[PDB]
RNA sequence: GCGAUCAGAUACCGCCCUAGUUCUAACCAUAAACGAUGCCAGCUAGCAAUUGGGUGUAGCUACUUUUAUGGCUCUCUCAGUCGCUUCCGGGAAACCAAAGCUUUUUGGGCUCCGGGGGAAGUAUGGUUGCAAAGCUGAAACUUAAAGGAAUUGACGGAAGGGCACC
RNA sequence: CGGUAAUUCCAGCUCCAAUAGCGUAUAUUAAAGUUGUUGCGGUUAAAACGUUCGUAGUUGAACUUGUGCUUCAUAC
C-alpha cells in the first residue's frame, strides 16, 4: 500500500549509494546488513532500512510541537541538509558546535530543552548523544555498520559517509514528515526537488549563481 | 604500585627471555626489555656527497650507508633521550608520533 | 514573604509553577531531572527538617601555606517516605551549609516501606533487604517487627528517623568512621527500596502520560501564564 | 606582531561592525571620526585602537570573512546559494549500476525488474 | 570436573538474568534441574522450557521472563528438618512475604512453603527469590 | 505491595520497562516514554491512538535497545511484514 | 695488586689478573624461582591481530599447463594467545574480561597460606648437607602506629618549554 | 594538656551522670565479618608452596514407574 516500500524511490536510493556499507560491521548493526562482497562491500537490506523510515516517521508525529524536535549534525556535509530539513517542519536545526553542556542555559528564559534528538551520525556526533543520556531523550541515529547504538532509538541503516546518502534520507524523512498529517495530500510527487539538500558544490562553492545564470560576456 | 601492563617489556609465555649487552655501558639487560634502535646512516654525511661525487671515478657510484641494530639500556636511553618520560595518559602508546616529515639521522 | 517567586527554567518546574502537575511522584513515575530545588518547596516544605550530620574540614597544601574548605553534611527528609542528602565544599560554614540544604533537596527519592511478615496497618519497615555501598562501607538494612525501633549507629538511625521507615534492623561493615561513605551507603539503601522487583509489582500500568506529552499547549505557548 | 590587540578592543570591535557596517567606510581617519557616534569612550587612543582594529579587518571582510561575524548582508545572499541547481538526479536514469549480488535485492526484495545492469 | 550439575544452570539462569537475555540453554538436564524449574515456573519465575534431547545427557533450553533475581544452590545439600527449616528462611529468603527454598524432602521436591503445609523434611537444595 | 484493607498503601507504582520487564528506578535517567503513533492503513493520515513503549537505562546503555524497539514494534505489528 | 679520583675511597672510572666462567660425575635446593595472581569446571561483549590444525572459495597466482602439488586473499571453525575498547560487573583505588557472576549475613569442588608493628626467620630442639647452609621455629621484652592506593604542594639538584642585565 | 592570658593540672564556685549505691584491678564475654561453618582475607595493605607427579583425605556428570484416563467426596 501507500505506507510500503513504493520502488520508484529505490531507483534514487541507488543513486545515493544506500547499498554500499561499511567494512566492519558490529553486531548490533549486523541485523540490517544483507551481504557482503568480496574484499568489504557489506550490501545491507534495502527494505528495512526503508521500514526503519515509516518506523522513524510513526514515531516523528505526535509530539505536538515541532519545535521541540532537535536535528543536529557536527559534520559540515551534514549540515547543508539538516538547516534546510527545518525550513519546512517546524525542527530545530543545530549546526556544528553544541557547546557542552547546553544544561542550566543562559539568555534564555525557556530553556533549549530538547524531546527527540535526531542526529546524522551516531560516531562523530558522539558529544549530545551522550549528553542526550541525562534529561531523558529518545535519540534517532542515521547509521552505517561501525556505528555505536548506546543510547540510541531507533537507528536507520544508510550509508553516512557520502554527501548523497544524508542528501537523501533528510529529503526521504522529508516526505514522511508531511505524509502523516502534515498534509501534502497523501504523497503526491513532490514541489520541492529531492536535491535541496546537497552541497552545490564542495567548499569552497563556485560561482553557480541562484538557478544558474551564465554570463553573456567573458 | 604497578606502573605498567606489561610491567617491563613484552615476556608472553616464555618464562625467561636471553640478554643482550647494552651498546654504551654493556649492561645485561633482557632483549625485549630493551630500546632497540636501528640506523640506516649515510657514510659521508650529506655534505661530502657534494664532496665525493666530484672525486669519484665513476657516474655518481651512489655511496652506500651503515646497517646496524643498537640496544640500549633503559638509563642509557633516557640519558641519550632517546626515550623520555612520557605522560600517563601517554604511557599507553606504542603507535604515534612523527607525523611531520620522515625522520632524519639516516637521511 | 517569598521574597522571590522563583522563574520558571527548565520546562517541568514550568509546570507546577502553573499547577499542571499536582503531585510529587509523578516526575517519580517517569523518573524525571528533577533539577531545581524550588520543585519541591511547592509539593512539600511544610514538614522538611534539616539535620547536619558533619561540618568535616577539608585542607589543600597551597605553598604559604594551607586553605581550608568546608564539607559540610545536610540531611533533608520528609517524614514518611522521602529522603535526600547534600555535601558540598566552600570557603565558609555558612555557604556550605546554606547551599548544602540546596543540595539535599535535589537529591529527593521515594522510599518503599513494606510490611515485616503480615500486612496490617500502614507498612512501616522496608520490603526486602537491600544494601547500599558507597565505598567499602555497606548497610544491610533489614525488616523488623512493630515497635522495635531504628537499632544502628546514630548516624543513619537519623538517615531513617526523617525517611519514614519506622522498624529497622541494620548492619555495617567497613571503614564505618567515614560519615561520608556511611550517609550515602544508606542513603544508596533506602532509596533502592523502590528499585527492586518484589512479586507485588507485576501487572503494569497503562505504561504512560509522558506529562511533556500530557501538557505540550503550555509548553508551545511562548506566554509566560502566571499563578 | 608585539602589538596584540585586548579584550575590549576586541569585544567591541564585532558589536559595531555586524550592527553598523552600512554607511561604515574603509577610511580610518573617519572610521575614527564615527566610533565617538555609534558608541562612547573615555579616551582618544582607546579610539586610535578600537578604530585601528576594525579598519585593520574591514578589508578582511571583503576577502573571505572569518568566522564570529554576521554581516546581516552575505546571509540574505546564502538564500541564494540555498540554490537548487537543475537537474542532478538519477545519473544513468535508473541507475544501471549495481553491484551484481544486490541485483538480487532488486529482484527477491523489489518487483521492479527495471534496468540495473552488472558491473562488476 | 564438572561437579554440581544443578548448581551451573543456576548460574547460568542469574548471570543470563542480569544481562537481561530470554532464551537460556543450560547444559546438561538431570531431572533435578527439571524438578527444580518446574517449582520456579508454578510461581511465573521463569517461562516455558524446552528439552532438546540428546542420547548423551540432555539438554535445556529455558525461557526467560524476567521477574527473578537470583538462583542459588546451597552445596552441599545440609540435611535440614522441619525444626530448622525457619533458620534458613530468614537467610536466604530476603523477606517474610515472599521468596523460595527448594529443598529435597522425600515426599518429592518442594519448597519450603510447601513442605511446612505437608509437614516433610529433607535436604536443602537451592533457593530463588 | 497492597495491604489487607484494600489498599495500594504507600506512594505509587513505577512503571516497568516494556523490553525486557525491569523496573524503572526512580532516579533512571537514561528512561523514556517512546510513543509510536500509527497510521491510516490507505494513505497518509496519521490517526491518533500512539503506542507507548518504556525503555530503561540497563538497556539502551547496552546499546541494545535498537532492536529491542524493533520486538515490541513487530509483535504490537506497527512495524509490518517483518 | 696497581693508576687515579676524593677532604678520605679498602668504592664508582682505568690496567693486571686469581677463583669462577665452560664439559662430563655427583652434590646444594634456593631467587623480584613474579603474572608479587594455586588448581579443575561452567557462564557473562565487542574488536583487532595472531601461532597451529580443520573447511569453503560462489578467489588470485605459480608454471609442469588452463591445470594439479605451492603461495596469497576471501569465508567459517576449533585450541588459543596478545592488544585495545568498554561495563551497561567488581574495587580503597591504581585497575581487572577476571582480580567478574565473592547478591542482599553466600555455598562449583580441593589444597596451601594470613591475623597490628617490631623483636626475628632470631634463640633453642629435631632433621637433611663435605660444608656453605636448607627445611621446620618460639618467647621474654618493646610499641601506636607501621603499612596500601590516590590528591594537592618542586616550568628543590629529572626531561620539554618560555622570560629579565637585582 | 602544663613549657608564666591552663575549656584537662591544685583548688573554689558551678555543673553532669547514675544513686544505697559508686569507683579501681585482673578475669571473661559481647563489641570482633579482628578466628569468619553461617562469615573474613591472600595482584599491590599480612598472606598462592619454584615446578609438576601423588597415596591419605575431601569431592565426583547423565540415566532405572511419571503425569495421564473416569468418578466422587470439593474450592466454587
Amino acid at each position: 500500500d501507500i505506507l510500503s516500500l513504493k520502488e520508484d524511490d529505490i531507483t534514487k536510493m541507488l543513486v545515493a549509494t544506500t547499498h554500499l556499507g561499511s567494512e566492519n560491521v558490529n553486531f548490533q548493526m549486523e541485523q540490517y546488513v544483507y551481504k557482503r562482497r568480496a574484499d568489504g562491500v557489506n550490501i545491507l537490506n534495502l527494505g528495512k532500512t526503508w521500514e526503519k523510515l515509516q518506523l522513524a516517521a510513526r514515531a516523528i508525529v505526535a509530539i505536538d510541537n515541532p519545535s521541540d524536535i532537535f536535528v543536529i549534525s557536527s559534520r559540515p556535509i551534514g549540515q547543508r541538509a539538516v538547516l534546510k530539513f527545518a525550513k519546512y517542519t517546524d525542527t530545530t536545526p543545530i549546526a556544528g558546535r553544541f557547546t557542552p553542556g547546553a544544561f542550566t542555559n543562559q539568555i534564555q528564559p525557556a530553556f533549549r530543552e530538547p524531546r527527540l534528538l535526531v542526529v546524522t551520525d551516531p560516531n562523530t556526533d558522539h558529544q549530545p548523544i551522550m549528553e542526550a543520556s541525562y534529561v531523558n531523550i529518545p535519540v534517532i541515529a542515521f547509521t552505517n555498520t561501525d556505528s555505536p547504538l548506546r543510547y540510541i532509538d531507533i537507528a536507520i541503516p544508510c550509508n553516512n559517509k557520502s554527501a548523497h546518502s544524508i542528501g537523501l534520507m533528510w529529503w526521504l524523512l522529508a516526505r514522511e514528515v508531511l505524509r502523516l498529517r502534515g498534509t501534502i495530500s497523501r504523497s503526491v510527487e513532490w514541489p520541492v526537488v529531492v536535491d535541496l539538500f546537497f552541497y552545490r558544490d564542495p567548499e569552497e562553492a563556485e560561482k553557480e549563481e541562484a538557478a544558474a545564470k551564465e554570463l553573456l560576456p567573458p | 604500585t604497578k606502573k605498567r601492563r606489561n610491567g617491563g617489556r613484552n615476556k608472553h609465555n616464555r618464562g625467561h627471555v636471553k640478554p643482550v649487552r647494552c651498546t654504551n655501558c654493556a649492561r645485561c639487560v633482557p632483549k625485549d626489555k630493551a630500546i632497540k634502535k636501528f640506523v640506516i646512516r649515510n657514510i659521508v654525511e650529506a655534505a661530502a656527497v657534494r664532496d665525493i661525487t666530484e672525486a669519484s671515478i665513476w657516474d655518481s657510484y651512489v655511496l652506500p650507508k651503515l646497517y646496524a641494530k643498537l640496544h640500549y639500556c633503559v638509563s642509557c636511553a633516557i640519558h641519550s633521550k632517546v626515550v623520555r618520560n612520557r605522560s600517563r595518559e601517554a604511557r599507553r602508546i606504542r603507535t604515534p608520533p612523527l607525523r611531520s616529515f620522515p625522520k632524519d639521522m639516516a637521511r | 514573604e517569598d521574597s522571590k517567586e522563583w522563574v520558571p527554567v527548565t520546562k517541568l518546574g514550568r509546570l507546577v509553577r502553573e499547577g499542571k502537575i499536582k503531585s510529587l511522584e509523578e516526575i517519580y513515575l517517569y523518573s524525571l531531572p528533577i533539577k531545581e530545588f524550588e520543585i519541591i518547596d511547592f509539593f512539600l516544605g511544610s514538614s522538611l527538617k534539616d539535620e547536619v550530620l558533619k561540618i568535616m574540614p577539608v585542607q589543600k597544601q597551597t605553598r604559604a601555606g594551607q586553605r581550608t574548605r568546608f564539607k559540610a553534611f545536610v540531611a533533608i527528609g520528609d517524614n514518611n517516605g522521602h529522603i535526600g542528602l547534600g555535601v558540598k565544599c566552600s570557603k565558609e560554614v555558612a555557604t556550605a551549609i546554606r547551599g548544602a540544604i540546596i543540595l539535599a533537596k535535589l537529591s529527593v527519592v521515594p522510599v518503599r516501606r513494606g510490611y515485616w511478615g503480615n500486612k496490617i496497618g500502614k507498612p512501616h519497615t522496608v520490603p526486602c533487604k537491600v544494601t547500599g555501598k558507597c565505598g567499602s562501607v555497606s548497610v544491610r538494612l533489614i525488616p523488623a517487627p512493630r515497635g522495635t525501633g531504628i537499632v544502628s549507629a546514630p548516624v543513619p538511625k537519623k538517615l531513617l528517623t526523617m525517611a519514614g521507615i519506622e522498624d529497622c534492623y541494620t548492619s555495617a561493615r567497613g571503614s564505618t568512621g567515614t560519615l561520608g561513605n556511611f550517609a550515602k551507603a544508606t542513603y544508596a539503601a533506602i532509596a533502592k527500596t523502590y528499585a527492586y522487583l518484589t512479586p507485588d509489582l507485576w501487572k503494569e500500568m497503562p505504561l504512560g502520560s509522558t506529562p511533556y506529552q500530557a501538557y505540550s499547549d503550555f509548553l508551545s505557548k511562548p506566554t509566560p501564564r502566571l499563578h | 606582531m608585539g602589538r596584540v590587540r585586548t579584550k575590549t578592543v576586541k569585544k567591541a570591535a564585532k558589536v559595531i561592525i555586524e550592527k553598523y557596517y552600512t554607511r561604515l567606510t574603509l577610511d580610518f581617519h573617519t572610521n575614527k571620526r564615527i566610533c565617538e557616534e555609534v558608541a562612547i569612550i573615555p579616551t582618544k587612543p582607546l579610539r586610535n585602537k578600537i578604530a585601528g582594529y576594525v579598519t585593520h579587518l574591514m578589508g578582511r571582510l571583503r576577502h573571505s570573512q572569518v568566522r564570529g561575524i554576521s554581516i546581516k548582508l552575505q546571509e540574505e545572499e546564502r538564500e541564494r546559494r540555498d540554490n537548487y541547481v537543475p537537474a542532478v538526479s538519477a545519473l544513468e536514469q535508473d541507475i544501471i549500476e549495481v553491484d551484481a549480488d544486490t541485483k538480487e535485492m532488486l529482484k527477491l526484495l523489489d518487483f521492479h525488474n527495471i534496468r540495473g545492469l552488472q558491473l562488476t | 570436573v564438572r561437579m554440581n550439575v544443578l548448581a551451573d544452570a543456576l548460574k547460568c539462569i542469574n548471570n543470563a538474568e542480569k544481562r537481561g537475555k530470554r532464551q537460556v540453554l543450560l547444559r546438561p538436564c538431570s531431572k533435578v534441574i527439571i524438578k527444580f524449574l518446574t517449582v520456579m515456573m508454578k510461581h511465573g519465575y521463569i517461562g516455558e522450557f524446552e528439552i532438546v534431547d540428546d542420547h548423551r545427557s540432555g539438554k535445556i533450553v529455558v525461557n526467560l521472563t524476567g521477574r527473578l533475581n537470583k538462583c542459588g544452590v546451597i552445596s552441599p545439600r545440609f540435611d535440614v528438618p522441619i525444626n530448622d527449616i525457619e533458620k534458613w528462611t530468614n537467610n536466604l529468603l530476603p523477606s517474610r512475604q515472599f521468596g523460595y527454598v527448594v529443598l529435597t524432602t522425600s515426599g518429592g521436591i518442594m519448597d519450603h512453603e510447601e513442605a511446612r503445609r505437608k509437614h516433610l523434611g529433607g535436604k536443602i537444595l537451592g533457593f530463588f527469590f | 505491595m497492597q495491604n489487607d484493607a484494600g489498599e495500594f498503601v504507600d506512594l505509587y507504582v513505577p512503571r516497568k520497562c516494556s523490553a525486557s520487564n525491569r523496573i524503572i528506578g526512580a532516579k533512571d535517567h537514561a528512561s523514556i516514554q517512546m510513543n509510536v503513533v500509527d497510521v491510516d492503513p490507505e494513505t497518509g493520515r496519521q490517526t491518533d491512538g500512539s503506542k507507548t513503549y518504556a525503555i530503561c537505562g540497563a538497556i539502551r546503555r547496552m546499546g541494545e535497545s535498537d532492536d529491542s524497539i524493533l520486538r515490541l514494534a513487530k509483535a504490537d505489528g506497527i512495524v509490518s511484514k517483518n
